[PDB]
RNA sequence: UGGAGGUGAUUUAAAUGCCAAA
RNA sequence: GGGACCGCCAGUGGCGAAGGCGCCCGGCUGGAACGGGUCCGACGGUGAGGGCCGAAGGCCAGGGGAGCGAACCGGAUUAGAUACCCGGGUAGUCCUGGCUGUAAAGGAUGCGGGCUAGGUGUCGGGCGAGCUUCGAGCUCGCCCGGUGCCGUAGGGAAGCCGUUAAGCCCGCCGCCUGGGGAGUACGGCCGCAAGGCUGAAACUUAAAGGAAUUGGCGGGGGAGCACUACAAGGGGUGGAGCGUGCGGU
């Protein structure tokens, strides 16, 4: 309902059709799957040490090369 | 018909195989209009 | 409505062979008991027998007498798993294949399917001799065994040894199995 | 004791089937496909689609006492595709997050050995 | 290092060449 | 219950004159390689006329019909869409007995014989040596016959070919003589039909055709770049009246 926070700890590189989408990898903070490191999509600039807020935390992305 | 592999080669002109079926439906006409 | 159809169904017990054990396999519900008849299960060697090789063998088991909550079940057939005979095959070796009709001593029917697999590549003469053996191994034990004794020698191994044994005269093997075997018809 | 069932998993590239039954496989416990929880027909493949189908599915089955399930995933196969489409593993996935052990898992898509011919023609489809 | 084969796929629509050069 | 088809193993691997031939067991039958102090004794090569074999499709009689699918009937796309795409569908594809005799039927390379550096794979047979779990097994070397690659002399317009010649020599048969008109007209033979084999002229034309080079281009691939490109943003022009430049009248 309130998200569920993680933590930014790895900067894989830039996608999207215009180059503004950015893959990270998360470990998640808080919850039923508390420690659990997953891959994801985010817009907009983005470092080591950021804290996403995530309306779900069983999607992953599509790794890229 | 006699094999001519130049007339194959599409450079200036139409599809061979088309031209064959042209000529063979002129000359069933020619054929049937000797019988009569 | 449907969750007050769903109420009607019992559950039953089912039970292997006698000659695997008699153990619990599983549960099955159904409403009519007659309805029970003919359900086949599938399950393990693994899970008859504690082994962790015996794995992928697969076994075959079909109802046919119900009994208050417990139903009874007779062998139908067996099969290796796609996965491990899919990774037996490779190039530059050789797959020789058999396939049987056979009866034994008490008048049952079955199609017996058997495979070896050799070192390297071989001539097609070799093949044939391989394949012979083959058939005359599996029919001296079929005329010597009764049904049961049939079956459990074909799934512990004992058949692949043998034809393993008596055709490394032709070529060395890497591998020899019964890949599948299928019951066609019972006594009367 | 323990009851065990079978999911069935149906994967092509329009759709996906999750259908679960018990040991046996002659009596259906529940069945949900694609089209039933998304509106567009060009999101019924997708991954996101089989993890929704995939939770229905699951809680209409704990509900009624089955504890673990075996699971049977297939393509079409036949003189159709032989690989499975993007929603298997996903559907995999989300039976486990349910609530629900899981057994041994392989794949049951039908080969032929040289069998019918595919339609198409000699050229198949020219887009 | 340079070659020869095989099996798979390949995300809407998109026709034409006039004044000239003389 | 039914009709068609035999996956992986499978290999510039095997067999056949070519077309073609891939589940297993049994019967009949054709050809080739190797081994050979065996027999005959030039019995040979090519082959005008003539004969037989010959993918798919088609035709004539009788069966069969799962899947696919000319014609055709619907749904879309489009300026139109007699198409490409989607849902159906007759002939045909399958079996028995005949006719037809055609393919980029291409190794685009007719067949027999002698000779002219090497190197390296793989299939069949034989010989020698060494291993071995004693296997119709494994490794290495040599001879003959098939099947691939790299290459010296030589050849060639070049691409390339090179003891599997497109090299040097000894034979026989077939075919060609600038581009079109034309594989047409007329005559003849063959076929149930569809068609096959044979095959000119009047006239027209200065090139047609081959191999390779430098660029330019692709609704081909890769690598890079730009606020007169985009993405993320801030402000606008396009609507009104007026200043000024241009077309027209
Ligand atoms: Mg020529
Ligand atoms: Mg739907
Ligand atoms: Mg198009
Ligand atoms: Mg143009
Ligand atoms: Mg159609
Ligand atoms: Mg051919
Ligand atoms: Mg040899
Ligand atoms: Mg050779
Ligand atoms: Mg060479
Ligand atoms: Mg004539
Ligand atoms: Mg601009
Ligand atoms: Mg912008
Ligand atoms: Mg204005």
């Amino acid at each position: 309902d309130e998200g569920y926070p993680a933590e930014v700890i790895e900067i894989i590189g830039r996608t999207g059709t215009t180059g503004d989408v950015t893959q990270v990898k998360v470990r998640i903070l808080e919850g039923r799957d508390k420690g659990r490191v997953i891959r994801r999509n985010v817009r907009g600039p983005v470092r080591v040490g950021d804290i996403l807020i995530l309306r779900e935390t069983e999607r992953e992305a599509r790794e890229i090369k | 018909m006699k094999r001519r592999p130049r007339k194959w080669k599409k450079k200036g002109r139409m599809r061979w195989k088309w031209i064959k079926k042209r000529i063979r439906r002129l000359k069933r006409q020619r054929k049937k209009e000797r019988g009569l | 409505a449907a969750k007050d159809k769903w109420k009607l169904k019992q559950w039953y017990v089912i039970y292997a062979p006698d000659f695997f054990g008699g153990v619990e396999v599983g549960l099955t519900p159904a409403d009519d008991p007659e309805k029970v008849l003919n359900r086949v299960v599938e399950v393990t060697l693994k899970d008859i027998t504690g082994d962790f090789l015996k794995g992928h063998v697969k076994l075959y088991f079909q109802v046919y007498d119900v009994k208050g909550q417990n139903a009874y079940t007779k062998f139908k057939g067996m099969k290796l798993a796609r996965s491990y005979i899919r990774s037996l095959v490779r190039r530059r070796t050789t797959r020789i294949d058999g396939i049987f009709n056979i009866t034994t001593k008490d008048g049952y029917k079955l199609r017996v399917m058997a495979m070896v697999i050799a070192a390297r590549r071989i001539q097609t003469s070799q093949e044939r001799a391989i394949r012979k053996i083959m058939q005359e191994i599996i029919y001296k034990k079929a005329e010597e065994l009764n049904f049961k004794d049939f079956v459990l020698e074909a799934v512990n191994g004992k058949i692949a040894a043998e034809i393993a044994k008596e055709a490394k005269k032709i070529y060395p093997l890497k591998k020899a199995e019964i890949r599948k075997i299928k019951v066609l018809g019972e006594p009367e | 004791k323990e009851k065990w069932g079978i999911a069935h998993i149906y994967s092509s590239y329009n759709n996906t089937i999750i259908h679960i039954t018990d040991i046996t496989g002659a009596e259906t416990i529940s069945r949900w496909s694609g089209g039933m929880v998304v509106k567009a027909d060009r999101d019924e493949p997708s991954p996101y689609a089989a993890m929704l189908a995939a939770r229905r599915a699951a809680e209409e089955a704990l509900e009624k006492g089955i504890v673990g399930v075996h699971i049977r995933v297939r393509a079409p196969g036949g003189s159709k595709s032989k690989t499975p489409g993007p929603g298997a593993q996903a559907a995999i996935r989300a039976l486990a997050r349910a609530g629900l052990k899981i057994g041994r898992v392989e794949d049951v898509t039908p080969i032929p050995h040289d069998g019918t011919r595919p339609k198409g023609g000699r050229r198949g489809r020219r887009v």
